[PDB]
C-alpha cells in the first residue's frame, strides 16, 4: 500500500519488492541499517535505471544510540584524466546533452557499494551475504517488471540499443512489457562475486576492470588506478531550523540541503498558510523565491573540498532580507542574478562566476 | 535516481538518496557484469571556471536533499526524492505542505508540485488549476499547458504520542510503505 502503520519497524521505497525485502529484515531483527543495504541492493536489481553499484548516492543516518546524525557519502568522482573542458568540443561548443550524458567521459568512479560497505562497518549487525542474497535471487531467477521499468526501457530504447544492455532490456529489438520477467545472470554474477569478496572485486579486481575497460571503449579515461583509489566519505549534516522544527540535510557537494533550507527561509515570512495551496499567491511566491535561490545555486554551490561555498552567508537572516525585497505579490520580478552572501562571510570565492547554456 | 526511508526499533532513522544520474545513467551496461555505469559527471559544469567545472577526482554538485526532520532532539520526518535539481522544490514543498499547511503526511506529498530555476524553465504537475496558471502565465510566469510529474518523495513519521511509525510512498511510482510488528 502508499501508506502503511507499525509499532516496530518502516520501509518506504519506490518498488514493492524492495519495500518487502527490506521489511523482511527488520522482522527478522536487522536494523535500519541492514535493511537500506538489503533495500538498495533490491532497487539495482527492480529498478536498475535509477540506482545501483554504477552509482553514488547520499546515506543519511540517526543513530539511536550515540544520537549522532552522519552522512555515508559516495557520490562519484571525476577520474584523473577528466579535464575542465571535457564536455566541450575544439571549436569550445558545448557538447550536446544526448551525447556527452552517453559518453565515457561522463561515468564517475562509482560509490554506492563502497557506501553499503562503510554503513555495514558502522552499523551492521547482518552479514553482507544475508543482505545481497535475495537481490541475487531476483537478478538470477527474475522477476516481473512493473510499469515504471517498462516505460523506461521503451523511452530509453535508443539508448540501451547501443550497449551491452540490449540483449536483457530489449530482447529480439522490442523492449520488455510491463509484466514480463527480466533476468539479470550477468547481474547475478557480479552479487555473487560481491558476496563471495567484497568490493574488491569491483575497485581492485575483474569487475573493475571491465569498468575501467568500457569506460574507455566509449570515450572516457577512466583506470583502474581510479577505481583503486576511491573511498567514500563521511559527512555531517547541514542544520536548519524552521517552524519549531530542527532540520538536518545533504551539505556540499550537494546544493540540496541549504537551497532548500534558504527556500524555506525565504517563504517563511510570507505565512504562506494564509493563502489556499493552489492559489495564485502561493505559487507566485514560491516561483520568485525559486527563481532567487536556483540563481545562488549556480553561482556558488560546488563540492567544498576545492570550493568555498558561503553556507553561513546564503542563510544569513539580513542576506534572506535582501533576497525578500525580491518577492512580492505586487510584481514579477525579472532581476534575477545571484546575490551577494559573500558579504555575511569572512572570505571570498576560489572561483569566477560563469553563465552556462540552458 | 530513488529515495527510500527505513526507522527501526532501536531509534535508527536512514533517509536514503541514490542515483546513476538519468535513466540508466550513460545506459552502458558493463559487459560480463550486468550493471549500469552513471553518467554523473555531466552534472558538472560544461564551461569551466565556476564553482561546479570538472576537475580530476572532483565530485559533480548534485541537488539530492536525504532530510530528517527533529523536535525536541529526536526524529520525527523523513524526506527525500529524485529528480534532479528539482529536488529541492520537492522537498521544500513537502516540508510546507505538512508543517506550515497542516496537512497529512500523504496529502503534503501528493498536493501537486511546481519548480522553476529560471525565467524560461518552468515545470508543473497536474492538478495546478489551469486558469491559476494562465494567470501566473499573463503575470510573467512561463508554465507550459501540459503538466509533468515531479520527483517522487518517501517518507516516514515517528509517532511518538503514539509509539508507532508511519509510512508514504508517493503515488508518481509504484512505490509502497511497508511496517514491521514483531
Ligand atoms: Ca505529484
Amino acid at each position: 500500500d502508499k501508506v502503511a502503520v507499525g509499532k516496530d519497524g518502516m520501509v518506504a521505497t519506490a518498488h514493492p519488492l524492495a519495500s518487502k525485502i527490506g521489511a523482511e529484515v527488520l522482522k527478522k531483527g536487522g536494523n535500519a541499517i541492514d535493511a537500506a543495504i538489503a533495500i538498495q541492493y533490491a532497487l539495482n536489481v527492480t529498478e536498475p535505471m535509477m540506482s545501483g553499484i554504477g552509482g553514488g548516492g547520499f546515506m543519511m543516518v540517526y543513530d539511536g544510540e550515540t544520537r549522532e546524525t552522519s552522512i555515508i557519502n559516495s557520490r562519484e568522482r571525476a577520474p584523473e584524466g577528466a579535464k575542465p573542458d571535457m564536455f566541450l568540443d575544439e571549436d569550445g561548443k558545448v557538447i550536446p546533452f544526448s551525447e556527452r550524458s552517453r559518453h565515457g567521459n561522463a561515468v564517475g568512479v562509482p560509490g554506492t557499494l563502497k557506501g553499503l560497505e562503510a554503513a555495514h562497518k558502522k552499523w551492521g549487525t547482518k552479514k553482507m551475504e544475508d543482505l545481497i542474497s535475495p537481490s541475487i535471487k531476483l537478478t538470477e531467477e527474475g522477476f516481473p517488471i512493473d510499469s515504471v521499468l517498462a516505460d523506461a526501457i521503451k523511452d530509453h530504447q535508443d539508448k540501451l540499443s547501443k550497449t551491452a544492455a540490449k540483449d536483457i532490456f530489449l530482447p529480439d529489438g522490442e523492449p520488455l512489457k510491463e509484466g514480463d520477467i527480466l533476468v539479470q545472470k550477468d547481474l547475478a554474477k557480479t552479487f555473487k562475486l560481491i558476496r563471495k569478496e567484497g568490493s574488491k572485486a569491483f575497485y581492485d579486481g575483474e569487475i573493475g576492470r571491465a569498468i575501467a575497460d568500457v569506460v574507455q571503449d566509449f570515450g572516457g579515461s577512466m583506470t583502474p588506478d581510479d577505481l583503486s583509489r576511491y573511498e567514500v566519505t563521511t559527512d555531517k549534516p547541514i542544520w536548519g531550523e524552521y517552524h519549531g522544527y530542527d532540520i538536518a540535510s545533504m551539505p556540499p557537494p550537494s546544493s540540496g540541503g541549504v537551497f532548500m533550507l534558504q527556500v524555506l527561509k525565504l517563504i517563511d515570512d510570507f505565512h504562506l498558510s494564509q493563502y489556499d495551496p493552489k492559489s495564485f499567491e502561493k505559487y507566485h511566491l514560491l516561483a520568485e523565491t525559486m527563481h532567487l535561490s536556483y540563481a545562488d545555486r549556480a553561482a556558488y554551490a560546488g563540492d567544498p573540498e576545492f570550493v568555498d561555498v558561503p553556507l553561513r552567508g546564503l542563510l544569513d537572516p539580513d542576506y534572506i532580507k535582501e533576497r525578500q525585497k525580491l518577492i512580492s505579490l505586487d510584481s514579477m520580478n525579472r532581476d534575477v542574478k545571484e546575490g551577494d552572501p559573500w558579504k555575511y562571510e569572512e572570505g571570498e570565492p576560489n572561483y569566477e562566476i560563469v553563465p552556462q547554456p540552458e | 535516481t530513488t529515495h527510500f526511508t527505513v526507522t527501526d526499533q532501536w531509534g535508527n532513522v536512514v533517509s536514503y538518496t541514490t542515483t546513476i544520474e538519468q535513466l540508466f545513467g550513460t545506459g552502458i551496461l558493463v559487459p560480463g557484469y550486468g550493471l549500469f555505469l552513471n553518467n554523473e559527471l555531466t552534472d558538472f559544469d560544461a564551461i569551466p571556471g565556476g564553482a561546479n567545472e570538472v576537475q580530476p577526482n572532483k565530485r559533480p554538485l548534485s541537488s539530492m536533499t536525504p532530510t530528517i526532520v527533529f523536535k525536541d532532539e529526536k526524529p520525527v520526518l523523513t524526506v527525500g526524492s529524485p529528480g534532479g535539481t528539482t529536488i529541492i522544490a520537492s522537498v521544500f514543498q513537502t516540508i510546507l505542505n505538512y508543517f506550515e499547511y497542516g496537512m497529512s503526511l500523504q496529502d503534503a506529498i501528493e498536493e501537486p508540485r511546481i519548480y522553476t530555476n529560471s525565467l524560461t524553465s518552468y515545470r508543473y504537475e497536474s492538478g495546478m488549476p489551469e486558469d491559476v496558471r494562465r494567470k501566473l502565465n499573463d503575470f510573467g510566469h512561463k508554465f507550459g499547458s501540459n503538466p509533468v510529474d515531479i520527483g517522487n518523495v518517501q517518507s516516514i513519521f515517528i509517532d511518538r504520542e503514539n509509539k508507532t511509525f508511519m509510512g508514504v510512498a508517493d503515488s508518481s511510482r509504484n512505490g509502497t510503505a511497508v511496517g514491521v510488528n514483531n
